[PDB]
DNA sequence: TACAAAATTCCATGACA
DNA sequence: ATTGTCATGGAATTTTGTA
DNA sequence: TACAAAATTCCATGACA
DNA sequence: ATTGTCATGGAATTTTGTA
């Protein structure tokens, strides 16, 4: 082939002179620092790299190290990497070595009832025939409503929320994509009332994080109230609700209740500071506090993170991976970038999916 | 003295009996003395028992310093009397047949009764499912004094359902 | 009480003068920057702090913030913290805010067969009636043996290992405290052969980490070999075994097989570099390589870590916490400190337990 | 030439039939040409089939360049012939009735036969469970040349079971 | 223009299926 | 089509009562 | 005594029930 | 009575072929 010229002492791009290139057993051999290696004809080299790789479906360095034993040619790795990009198997099974970008800290809703966050807790031990708790948190104040249910169902969610909205109607309800909230029956209940439904990306509880974080505090306090006793939580819910709604956030120096009403009710240790102000004076002082609330900023990027660029080869993690089956879906493309942490992708194949980076890896190579 | 505030005093009373809806018969009416904010609770009887169950709900949100009521059997009972002492609520009673309560409350308390009969007739059997809508309407309705909805006085912001 | 003196203008330790201390409704009140607060008599103050705390079983700041509303006395927090230490409930339910110390990187075994690490994988999909794989890794070389089993049982473990030890006998076998290896039947099998059994602390797979990390690589390669096909792994095991034993660790620049034998067998891409050395020359070159192997050091301590001191109040995490029940056991004491990461504790109550810090929190207060 | 190495050549042969143990009848004997390291595999018949199953085990550890054997039906068959080509093993055959193999191997191959009859008698029925102990003994036994156990030559370290 | 020690604020760590 | 949150308790920093 | 670009080494990230 | 490990692929650092 093109190796012909080389044995005859003539130069080629790559193939550095100073090494003697000889012939043995009808193969083109070369003396190198590392030792004497064989140089395959261009047309054999893909076939070689593949054979080596397919032994254990090894990465760049592991593959090259096998090939190094027998062969040499110019730009060995460039070729190896060309293969690692085409191994359908390695791409959908290997995990990522790139962390996703810094999280986002969306702003506090401005007014109470601007946005509700909901979620179901459970199943729990049966009390009084009930198994789940519906937790509703006001995004602004952190004020929380609890409702015992027998199942995490659309029907029961509606029953509960009808009671709640007797007090006021929210602009927006944010939920996970759990069966209870995605149903058409709910969607309409919500439209009937002029409430916008909003859902977090699939398999990302962190988005419903404001409720989730209240779940923690609920389960924790119930646990504490039930040490010793049999797990009879039903009758405790009210107490928990109250207790938690009147608990100071050390960062804010305010109980949710305070942020919702601007005065403490007839609770234990009710703060009197505003006892002298008319309701009006008080009410605007409250309106001030609400705006001047502490708000976190996003954290520094981890040193090896990635951000999603439009038209990027990107892969979605498998829902519920089966035993011994690939942890990732085939490659798919970034359609739009909703924010540095949420992406729309044309998937398998193909529907627009809204997804969180945390469920994505960049296709490598 | 010290100016009046929400949760200072809760006025309670029973409306009923009404035509049965979902097997309910009575409405327990709770108006907040200062704001005029209203809660409505359907009950099966004007009994201490049903009062307690209902007020347990409301008192998961807030606890008044004072509850005012007529001398109806339900509120005079020693069980209700104990219920309130437990939660540190002082109980207040109008004298028999001379029902003294706030100017603002009498009016709101009248509105409820009208608004109930109004949308009761035509569907006298399905007033239970309507209670949310009623409560919402009442609480978001401009008082001639203040030009504020009870909603506004309680929360110090605007509702997303005006009237 | 002792508050008598104060109303009369005389000084007391704490109780700073410059504020006027007056009497109202038979209570001792005080005018302060924050406002006018009540000062309880010494004997009431524990009762006060407890009442506040017991509302939501809140921490230091949350508790104090309630009390601040109504009361003032000197060194308020000191008292609050005294309570947080005695709330049996908060201690066994709250999580830690202190990370455990930097991990340790024990040294490579010196010789092959110095130490075997074992573990069971499974259950898997049934192939040929088998459900689990017994994975044995040589600590020194990383060389691995695989054995299909129908159950993760003592009896089957013995059967497998009898075959393996036909080749050579190890000094030590390290395992997790899984039923199969803790049994008396195994313990004797092992003593019969003069093999020391050694077990990692309870619920700390990281200790069996050398095998665990091989499990990853096994499951990964099997997954890759089974994309498309039905999960027929039984007949694949041999291939995997070979493939993995002849895979270069990029850090070492050596396949396990090489470290075990010092020469490549008749494998694809078998390295020829030592083809000229007598067995002897080769054998000692190998003996050199083994000692000069790359060995990691422990990582920097995380900024808020803790180390176990002898006689420290320390608590063990619950095995399999029930629903709504405390995530931690009652306080217990550090008996000896085996290493900065392993502790012996007198538990509940009381038996000597060997435990990893990762399953411990320091009792706070 | 190039000095001799482990895995260069594997000598294989069948010993049997023996008194049945655990329903096994034959022992397939694999000695490594250079080190003298020995594997023993119990089989139910001196058949290509049982040879393949056995050698599949051994070849999970290492693959020889060459296998040498007598012209027994099991090794001459085309199935064995294909098995070896697949794994890239060249096959080598002694001529009939003149069994040429290594000086070192003949001796080791003799030792096995003696050591088998020795501890066979007295428990002729329970030789299966003993195969590990035998293999271990053989491989950790000092050769008069080298003063090295096959174990030492293979692994370049000392075993924790000397003899 | 100053000190020791209380009182406050900072913030990593962990957990909400 | 959307997005993490925040109680907790030592450490670290600021404010306080007295000169 | 110096360059561009290949070849190597570094190392955070993730997952082994 | 004991204890984390290490393939992976971009980045970062070193070595290389030529002056
Ligand atoms: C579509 C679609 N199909 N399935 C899902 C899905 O998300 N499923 C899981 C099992 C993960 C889930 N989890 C939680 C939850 O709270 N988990 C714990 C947690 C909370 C916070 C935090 F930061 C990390 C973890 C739910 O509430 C919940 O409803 N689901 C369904 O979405
Ligand atoms: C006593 C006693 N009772 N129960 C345990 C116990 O440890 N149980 C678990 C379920 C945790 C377990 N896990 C693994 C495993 O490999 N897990 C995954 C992993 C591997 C490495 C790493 F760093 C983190 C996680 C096992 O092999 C195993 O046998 N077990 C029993 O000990
Ligand atoms: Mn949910
Ligand atoms: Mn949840
Ligand atoms: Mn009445
Ligand atoms: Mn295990
Ligand atoms: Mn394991
Ligand atoms: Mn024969
Ligand atoms: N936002
Ligand atoms: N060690
Ligand atoms: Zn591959
Ligand atoms: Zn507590």
């Amino acid at each position: 082939a093109e190796l012909d010229q080389l044995l005859q002492g003539h130069y080629i791009k790559g193939y550095p002179k100073q090494y003697t290139y000889f012939l043995e057993d009808g193969k083109v051999k070369v003396s190198r620092p590392e030792g004497v290696k064989i140089i395959p004809p261009q047309s054999d080299r893909q076939k070689i790299v593949l054979q080596a790789h397919n032994l254990a479906h090894t990465g760049r360095e592991a593959t090259l190290l096998k090939i190094a034993n027998l062969y040499w040619w110019p730009n060995m790795r460039k070729d190896v990497v060309k293969q690692l990009g085409r191994c359908q198997q390695c791409l959908i099974t290997n995990a990522s070595n790139k962390a996703s970008g810094p999280i986002l800290r969306p702003d506090r809703p401005q007014k109470p009832f601007d946005k509700f966050f909901i979620d179901y807790i459970g199943p729990l031990p049966p009390s009084q025939g009930y198994l789940y708790v519906l937790v509703v948190v006001d995004g602004m104040t952190g004020f929380t409503w609890l409702y015992p249910t027998k199942a995490p169902s659309t029907s029961a969610t509606v029953k509960s929320l009808n009671v709640l909205t007797s007090i006021a109607i929210p602009k927006v309800i944010h939920s996970d994509q759990g069966a209870a909230f995605t149903s058409s029956t709910f969607a309409e209940w919500a439209k009937e009332r002029g409430i916008h439904l909003e859902f977090s990306t699939p398999y990302h509880p962190q988005s419903s994080g404001k409720v989730e974080r209240k779940n923690s505090d609920i389960k924790r306090l119930l646990t504490k109230l039930l040490v010793g006793r049999p797990t009879k939580w039903y009758d405790l819910l009210p107490v928990v609700q109250l207790a938690l709604n009147n608990t100071y956030s050390p960062v804010l120096k305010y109980t949710p209740h305070q942020l919702l009403f601007g005065i403490d009710s007839n609770t234990p240790f009710a703060n009197q500071d505003t006892l002298d102000l008319t309701r009006e004076e008080e009410l605007s002082l409250l309106q001030e506090i609400r705006t001047s609330l502490y708000h976190p900023s996003t954290p520094p990027a981890s040193s090896r993170s990635w951000s999603p660029v439009v038209g990027q080869l990107v892969q979605e993690r498998v829902a519920r991976p089966a035993s011994l089956r690939p942890r990732w879906h085939k490659p798919s493309t970034v359609l739009k970038v909703l924010n540095p942490r949420t992406v729309v992708i044309l998937d398998h194949l193909g529907n627009n999916r809204t997804v969180s980076i945390d469920n994505l890896k960049p296709t490598s190579h | 003295d010290r100016p009046q505030k929400p949760f200072d005093k809760f006025f309670i009373d029973y409306i009923g009996p009404l035509p049965p809806s979902q097997g309910y018969l009575y409405v327990l009416v709770v108006v907040d003395g200062m704001t005029g904010f209203t809660w409505l609770y359907p009950t099966k009887a004007p009994s201490t028992s049903a009062t307690v169950k209902s007020l347990n709900v409301l008192t998961s949100i807030a606890i008044p310093k004072v509850i005012h009521s007529d001398q109806g059997a339900a509120f005079t009972s020693s069980t209700f009397a104990e219920w309130a002492k437990e939660r540190g609520i002082h109980l207040e009673f109008s004298t028999p047949y001379h029902p003294q309560s706030s100017g603002k409350v009498e009016r709101k308390n009248s509105d409820i009764k009208r608004l109930l009969t109004k949308l009761l007739v035509g569907r006298p059997t399905k007033w239970y499912d309507l209670l949310p809508v009623v409560q919402l309407a009442l609480n978001n309705t401009y008082s001639p004094v203040l030009k504020y909805t009870p909603h506004q006085l309680l929360f110090g912001i605007d509702s997303n359902t005006p009237f």
